[PDB]
């Protein structure tokens, strides 16, 4: 995963949205075969047919969240000339949000995931900008 | 990092010791009596020195020695020896207890002919100092610098300034 | 090398006598010939059927002693040591422990075979 | 140790296998000896901060000897060649090498 | 991070280096906040077991403060003597790295700009 | 090349292991780790551990059939499963050495593979040391200091053994 | 790190993926863990036999005598189960939820 | 089971765990885990009926797997450095198995689903045993290992057990399977100051046991294994129920309470080195530990549940187990935060 962040992080913001959209369609991908692993070994299907299924199903679910996240915060990141701009990604996060909507069939987990998506996207963005550490290196 | 040196195959030439393994152990315990001075001086210079290069010169004497000793048991023990050491050649674990009977004909034939006299039980093993004009290896490992310790902390132990100093805490 | 040569001419051989054993004879087969034996009459129900073992317990014992002729075994190298007294001390210690388990178990009828 | 009552009693419990430098049975050097005291000697006293830097030579050599890990690519390397060359008539091994 | 300080001292409670520290005062407010928690131990005990809380069992009363404030002091000490060498460690390693503590160089408001940000 | 021995007792080492890992029946389980307890053996006394080699292969020998005493009282059927009976064992038995394949067909082919660790493939003959030791075993010598060096390892062992005669019929005691 | 410690340690994840992925029988599973054991004890025995750590020789051995501790306990528990189901199946294990 | 074994068999749980934190030779450590779980197993098939051999056995299944790979390192790390001191591990996969083995042993997320099973098939003892005392050993190793220990592994193991400790926790009215739930949070805690300041894991474990031993010992008197059996103490011993909110109140992490310190250390220590993200994170899903504590005192202390005829009876008896150390337990899971720069001693 630290080789995906780092091409996606690589790229200027607002450039190259075609290649930026296979990082973050990679990264949920990736995310949704992690959920279908452990839904697959939790929760044993039915068939084999049936739990291929449901690991299309989730994988499908995370990779157009991934891909309208990256697509819809590069193309805003371009049209309006201002790429370190965190309103950028709340654009990204909601349509991603509206995405899993869509795929759920249910209109208030649409506006919930976009409303929490679209906040944690601008969270990122900003984290980036200022430096702010998750997992931070001991130093004292 | 840096060549590994090696002496010609010059410097490691000698005249090597043919005699095989029922020969040596049949004159070891002589062998050991009279060639003691150039064998430990060698034996020391390798467990000083730790290198094999640093003895060959050494390693030589060893073997100029051995060839002068079986030389003189070549001059008046052949025959008895040579039949000490083809009795123990004969067994597969080179016992020296199937063989007394030729040993004691390959004893008394040096003792008179050559004033050597068999080493008791527990010689050989006994830890012997060696006189040696080569100087005492000082960095025979190598070793660089060690690095310096970390500033020793030494003094008078007062109580803390103002106590714990957590938050509101005043102890 | 000759460690494994003495053992495959000891495997050789004895498979060479199973193949004799099946090609040189004259063979009939047929159903009733090989049917499993069970002294004249049909068995009644499958070989492969769970068969109690009323000496379980003495059975898992034997995997814990049977792990101390791994330690008891190096003693004779151990009397060669130049300290006896703790050697001789650890040595009776173990074997002591062994007996005390023995004793253990028997008192407490674990090696008596359950009913 | 998270409890160091060994050191406090005097008692050796376990301290005698930790490295294998320390004494043994007859006397009976490990192939490493002298590459794991260099890097025991080196890095005393000094905690594994400072060790981890100044004294990565002395711990580099002690995995070498180890792993052997460099020593066998360098032997790869000329049994690789050796092979191209002969493949190739292009190299005659001397006697010792081959009988 | 103090587990492996230069003090050779491990696995003792009190390293004889703190005994020239002073001991904490018997009417220390630490001390006595600790033999009131034995005190209240003593009369839940009694409540459990539906007893007369304030009455039944003095003798134990007593064992559960004397108890208490027995242990206390000696965690008192320790902790003291802790916090001591935290301090000593700290103005040896100021002394022995200099650089890296300079004094700073003194100066006052008449000097220094800050920016004035109306209220308004 | 009898100078692979070690290698090519390592691969069946692998190969038994992929025998009672793909789980048929424990019988057939069992007689998976007999086999690689024995090159087990064969592999730890190439070098220059006897007494470990024949220690590990007597003691699975007598593991070894106390389970399958086992086997015959509580984990038998009807039908007990072999290597082909059952896709799922087929499956695991088949994928275990074609991974063996692989990473033996690429370590004598290109003389290394790197999977987590580099490994080298000149030969394990190639990191044997030129010396000889005395009269005596090293590794013998090692385990018989086990009673002059190892005192606290003895006593451990031994409340340990003595615990487990303890601990076992406490748990079949049944009441 | 010579070509026999890839086999060594291969033979140990493959016994590790094999206790990780039962079947049925809770046998099939105990031997697995011996299996692992094996694949330890072979790999320090290598260890330390290659680099003639000679006091290290005897850990092999307090590695198998622990090794039966573990069996002999997997054996025990496994009594106690098939007495109450009349099997070692797994899947009977399962009154207690998550 | 004879008294006489029972003491033999705890003492040789407790020789297992301190072998452990004095073996300064990793294959001494490995031994002592291996007698810990071997002592272990016999106390949970103490009552001998199905459920605690199913506890027992996937209890057993755990820990042996744990400690094949602690062995694994052990040896990969033997093979790397040639030494087998206890100390930081000198080859980054070993160091992996290691820190997995010791988040086995412990419970941790994603390798918790034995700890809710086990202690609700084993009884309210046992399960203290499981809760308490079997944490001193893998933190012991953690301790030491520390700067070694990849710190997103670590973290993010810490973070899961705080999410996965919650939620779980939330689903649940058998007791035991409430207190499993919210050890595997408190984990988190004390896993997540690891690599930053190792003293404070100390002083949450510390506090985590007497705070968990306290609920245990309270369950343990009134044999109450249920919400509802716990809702009729009101009933019986109407002090145990205020004892019992006080306690709930500590372990849900609000102050003036002991329970707050742990946090509150922890948040100090984290904030220094610059983690703010995570300390916040943590404290915020720590309110649904508190949620349902919360839950336990309203039907415990807070209202009045219905009771049943019979409980009348129950009346004319006292009580008499032992309850040993129950008062001053309950004292010290209450009011220690003045007394909170005490945790120096600890370094
Ligand atoms: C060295 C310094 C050690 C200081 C502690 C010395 C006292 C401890 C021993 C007293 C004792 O028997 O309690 C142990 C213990 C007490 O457990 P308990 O049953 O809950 O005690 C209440 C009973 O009702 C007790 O009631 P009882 O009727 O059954 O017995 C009366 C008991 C009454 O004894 C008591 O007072 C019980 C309370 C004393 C123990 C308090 C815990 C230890 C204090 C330190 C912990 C606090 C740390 C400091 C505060 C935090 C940090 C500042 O008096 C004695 O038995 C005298 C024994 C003299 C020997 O008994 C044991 O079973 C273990 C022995
Ligand atoms: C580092 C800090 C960490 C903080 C961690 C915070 C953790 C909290 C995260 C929880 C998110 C859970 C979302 C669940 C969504 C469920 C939706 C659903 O299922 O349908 C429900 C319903 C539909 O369900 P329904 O159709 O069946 O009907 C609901 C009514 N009843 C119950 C009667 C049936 O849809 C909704 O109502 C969702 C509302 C969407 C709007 C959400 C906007 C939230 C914005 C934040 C709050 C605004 C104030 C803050 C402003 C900040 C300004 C900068
Ligand atoms: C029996 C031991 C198992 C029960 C204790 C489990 C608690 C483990 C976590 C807290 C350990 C206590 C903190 C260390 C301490 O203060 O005691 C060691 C103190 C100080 O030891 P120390 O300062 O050298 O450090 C050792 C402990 N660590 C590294 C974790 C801090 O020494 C003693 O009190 C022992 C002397 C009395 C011997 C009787
Ligand atoms: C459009 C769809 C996108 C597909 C998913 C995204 C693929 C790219 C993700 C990625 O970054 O690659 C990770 C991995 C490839 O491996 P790697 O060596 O790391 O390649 C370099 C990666 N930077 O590729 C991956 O494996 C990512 C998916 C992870 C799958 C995890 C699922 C659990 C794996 C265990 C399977 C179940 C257990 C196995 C045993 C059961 C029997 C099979
Ligand atoms: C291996 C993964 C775990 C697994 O076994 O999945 C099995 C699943 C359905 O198999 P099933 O026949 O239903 O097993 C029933 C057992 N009582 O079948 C599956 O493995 C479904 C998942 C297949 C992998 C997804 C595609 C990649
Ligand atoms: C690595 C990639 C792993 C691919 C997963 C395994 C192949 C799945 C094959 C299809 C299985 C059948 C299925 O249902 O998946 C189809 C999936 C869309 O799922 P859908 O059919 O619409 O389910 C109803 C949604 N509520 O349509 C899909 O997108 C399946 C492919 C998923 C990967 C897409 C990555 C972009
Ligand atoms: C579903 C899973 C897949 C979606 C999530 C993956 C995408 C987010 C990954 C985070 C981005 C990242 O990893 O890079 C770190 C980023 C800056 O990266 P970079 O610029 O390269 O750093 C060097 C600067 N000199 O710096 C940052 O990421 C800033 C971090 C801001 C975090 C704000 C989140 C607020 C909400 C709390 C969530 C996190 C805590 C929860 C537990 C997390 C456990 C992992
Ligand atoms: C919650 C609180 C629980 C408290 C439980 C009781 C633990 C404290 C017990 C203190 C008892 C003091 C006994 C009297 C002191 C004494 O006479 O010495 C006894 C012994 C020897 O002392 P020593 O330092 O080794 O000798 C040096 C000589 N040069 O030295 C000793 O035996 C010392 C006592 C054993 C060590 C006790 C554990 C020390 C660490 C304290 C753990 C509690 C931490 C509390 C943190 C709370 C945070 C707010
Ligand atoms: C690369 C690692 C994976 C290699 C492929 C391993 C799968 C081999 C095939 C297999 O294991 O069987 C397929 C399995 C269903 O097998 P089966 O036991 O027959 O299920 C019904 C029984 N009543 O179905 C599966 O679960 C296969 C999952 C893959
Ligand atoms: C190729 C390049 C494409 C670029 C696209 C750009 C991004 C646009 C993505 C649109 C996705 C889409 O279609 O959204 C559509 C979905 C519709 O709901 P549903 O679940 O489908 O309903 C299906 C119902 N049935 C099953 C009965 C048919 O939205 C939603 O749920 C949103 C509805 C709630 C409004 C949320 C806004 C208010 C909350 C926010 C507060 C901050
Ligand atoms: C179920 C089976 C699992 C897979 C086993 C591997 C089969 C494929 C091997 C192809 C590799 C190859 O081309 O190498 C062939 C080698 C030959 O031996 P060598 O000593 O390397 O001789 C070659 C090197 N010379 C020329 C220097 C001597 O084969 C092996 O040593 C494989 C192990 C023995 C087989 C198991 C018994």
């Amino acid at each position: 995963a630290k080789t995906v962040l780092r091409q996606y992080w690589d790229i200027p913001e607002g450039t190259e949205c075609h290649r930026k959209t296979y990082a973050t369609t990679s990264i949920g991908g990736a995310a949704g075969l992690v959920v279908s692993a452990y839904s697959v070994a939790l929760k044993t299907p039915t068939s084999f047919l049936e739990g291929v299924a449901r690991t299309g199903r989730y994988t499908f679910t995370a990779a157009a969240i991934g891909a309208i996240f990256g697509l819809t915060s590069c193309i805003s990141a371009q049209v309006r000339e201002k790429p370190d701009d965190p309103l950028n990604y709340l654009i990204g996060g909601c349509a991603g949000g509206l995405i899993l909507g869509a795929r759920t069939r249910s209109y208030g987990i649409g506006a919930a995931a976009c409303a929490y998506m679209g906040l944690t996207a601008a969270l990122v963005k900003m984290g980036q900008l200022e430096g702010w550490q998750v997992f931070a290196e001991p130093k004292v | 990092p840096g060549i590994v040196e090696l002496p010609s195959l010059e410097d490691l030439k000698v005249q090597e010791v043919k005699v095989s393994s029922s020969v040596l152990k049949a004159a070891a315990h002589h062998y050991g009596a009279q060639c003691d001075k150039p064998n430990k001086e060698f034996m020391l210079c390798r467990w000083e020195e730790k290198d094999p290069r640093r003895c060959l010169e050494e390693g030589k004497l060893v073997n100029q020695c051995a060839l002068e000793f079986f030389r003189q048991i070549k001059r008046h023990c052949a025959e008895p020896f040579t039949e000490y050491w083809t009795c123990i050649d004969y067994s597969g674990l080179q016992l020296f207890r199937r063989c007394r009977k030729q040993q004691a004909q390959f004893d008394e034939c040096v003792l008179d002919k050559l004033g050597w006299v068999r080493p008791d039980l527990g010689d050989l093993s006994k830890v012997t100092k060696v006189k040696t004009d080569r100087p005492l290896p000082e960095n025979p490992y190598h070793s660089r610098a060690r690095p310096e310790p970390n500033p020793e902390v030494e003094g008078d132990l007062k109580p803390a300034r103002h106590g714990s100093r957590l938050f509101f805490w005043t102890m | 090398m000759n460690l494994m040569l003495a053992l495959l001419t000891n495997f050789t051989l004895a498979t060479l006598l199973v193949i004799i054993a099946f090609w040189l004879p004259q063979l009939n087969v047929y159903s009733e010939k090989t049917s499993p034996y069970e002294c004249g009459f049909d068995p009644m129900g499958s070989a492969r059927l769970p068969f109690s073992m009323k000496f379980f317990l003495v059975a898992i014992t034997f995997l814990l002693f049977d792990l101390e002729i791994a330690l008891l075994l190096p003693l004779p190298w151990a009397s060669q040591t130049a300290n006896l007294n703790t050697m001789l001390t650890m040595a009776l210690f173990l074997i002591i422990l062994l007996a005390v388990s023995l004793a253990y178990e028997w008192t407490q009828k674990g090696l008596e075979w359950t009913e | 140790p998270f409890f160091d009552v060994q050191k406090r009693l005097g008692v050796d419990l376990d301290r005698w296998m930790t490295i294998q430098s320390a004494e043994q049975p007859h006397k009976i050097p490990s192939r490493c000896h002298a590459f794991e005291k260099e890097w025991i000697e080196c890095a005393h006293g000094i905690g594994s901060i400072r060790a981890e830097k100044e004294c990565k030579i002395e711990f580099e050599d002690f995995r070498e000897c180890l792993l052997r890990q460099k020593t066998m690519k360098r032997l790869h390397a000329i049994r690789r060649q050796r092979e191209k060359l002969i493949k190739e008539g292009k190299y005659t091994p001397p006697p010792h090498h081959s009988g | 991070m103090m587990t492996g300080r230069q003090g050779r001292a491990t696995f003792q409670f009190l390293p004889d280096e703190a005994r020239s520290l002073p001991p904490p005062k018997l009417t220390d407010p630490r001390l006595a906040f600790v033999g009131f928690l034995g005190y209240c131990s003593g009369l839940i005990d009694n409540a459990i077991r539906r007893r007369p809380v304030l009455l039944a069992g003095l003798h134990r009363q007593l064992l559960y403060i004397t108890s208490f404030v027995f242990v206390g002091y000696y965690l008192l000490k320790r902790q003291d003597y802790m916090y001591a060498v935290r301090d000593h460690d700290m103005f040896s390693y100021i002394k022995s790295h200099p650089e890296d503590f300079p004094e700073k160089d003194k100066k006052t408001y008449g000097e220094v700009f800050e920016e004035f940000h109306p209220v308004r | 090349m009898m100078l692979y021995i070690v290698f090519i007792l390592s691969v069946i080492f692998v190969m038994g292991f992929v025998g009672f890992s793909s789980k048929p029946s424990p019988i057939y389980g069992g007689l998976g780790l007999i086999v690689s307890g024995g090159v087990g053996c064969g592999i730890v006394l190439n070098f220059g551990g006897s007494f470990l080699g024949l220690m590990v292969f007597l003691i699975y020998l007598g593991g070894m059939m106390v389970v399958f005493g086992y086997t015959t009282a509580m984990a038998t059927e009807q039908y007990p499963e072999i290597w082909l009976s059952n896709k799922a064992v087929l499956g695991a038995f088949v994928t275990g050495l074609l991974m063996e394949f692989f990473m033996v067909y690429y370590v004598l082919k290109d003389k290394e593979v790197e999977v987590v660790f580099e490994f080298n493939g000149l030969g394990d003959w190639v990191i044997y040391d030129t010396g000889d030791s005395g009269f005596f075993s090293e590794e013998a010598m090692g385990i018989a200091a086990l009673y002059s060096y190892g005192t606290w390892l003895v006593i451990v062992t031994g409340w340990s053994l003595l615990i487990g005669v303890v601990v076992i019929m406490e748990i079949t005691r049944g009441n | 790190m010579s070509m026999v410690y890839m086999n060594i340690m291969m033979a140990f994840t493959v016994s590790l993926v094999g206790l990780l992925m039962y079947r049925s029988h809770l046998m099939s599973s105990l031997l697995c863990l011996e299996g692992m054991m094996l694949s330890l004890f072979v790999m320090a025995a290598l260890t330390i036999l290659n680099s003639h750590f000679t006091l290290a020789s005897m850990m092999p051995i307090i590695l198998l005598v622990f090794a039966a501790c573990e069996a002999a306990l997997g054996l025990s528990l496994l009594v106690m189960v098939s007495n109450t189901y009349g099997t070692d199946y797994v899947q009977n294990l399962n009154l207690l939820q998550c | 089971m004879n008294p006489i074994i029972f003491i033999i068999i705890l003492l040789t749980i407790m020789l297992g765990t301190i072998i452990v934190m004095i073996s300064s030779h990793w294959l001494l450590v490995w031994i002592g885990f291996e007698m810990n779980m071997l002592a272990i197993i016999p106390i949970m098939m103490k009552n001998h009926n199905p459920r605690a051999t199913e506890a027992s056995t996937k209890y057993f299944l755990t820990q042996s797997t744990a400690s094949m790979l602690l062995m694994m390192a052990v040896i990969i790390n033997l093979m790397f450095s040639g030494q087998w001191t206890v100390m930081k591990l000198f080859n980054p996969m070993a160091s992996m198995l290691m820190t997995m083995a010791l988040a086995m042993k412990l419970g941790m997320a994603p390798f918790h689903f034995w700890v809710p099973e086990v202690t609700q098939g084993i009884p309210l003892s046992s399960g203290l045993i499981l809760l308490t005392w079997q944490k001193l050993a893998p933190m012991s190793v953690l301790y030491q290992i520390f700067p070694s220990i990849n710190l997103n592994l670590i973290l993010t193991l810490s973070v899961l057990s705080i999410l996965i400790g919650g939620w779980g926790g939330l689903n649940q009215t058998q007791l035991r399977k409430i207190m499993a739930y919210s050890s595997i949070a408190h984990m988190g805690w004390m896993t997540a100051v690891l690599p930053y300041n190792p003293t404070m894991t100390l002083l949450n474990l510390i506090i985590y046991i007497i705070m968990t031993s306290t609920m245990f010992t309270m369950f343990m008197a009134n044999s109450t294994t249920t919400t509802l059996s716990l809702s009729h103490t009101w009933n019986k011993t109407p002090i145990m129920t205020v004892l019992i909110l006080a306690t709930l109140l500590s372990m849900g992490g609000l102050p003036p309470l002991s329970g707050f310190m742990p946090k509150w250390m922890i948040i100090q220590e984290m904030t220094k080195n610059n983690s703010i993200i995570l300390p916040t994170f943590m404290a915020i899903t720590a309110l649904l530990n508190l949620y349902f504590y919360m839950r336990l005192t309203y039907s415990t202390t807070l209202t009045m549940f219905p009771s049943t005829n019979n409980m009348k009876m129950k009346w004319q008896f006292p009580l008499m187990k032992k309850m040993t150390f129950l008062p001053t337990m309950v004292v010290l899971s209450t009011m220690m935060l003045p007394l909170t720069p005490m945790l120096s001693v600890l370094e």
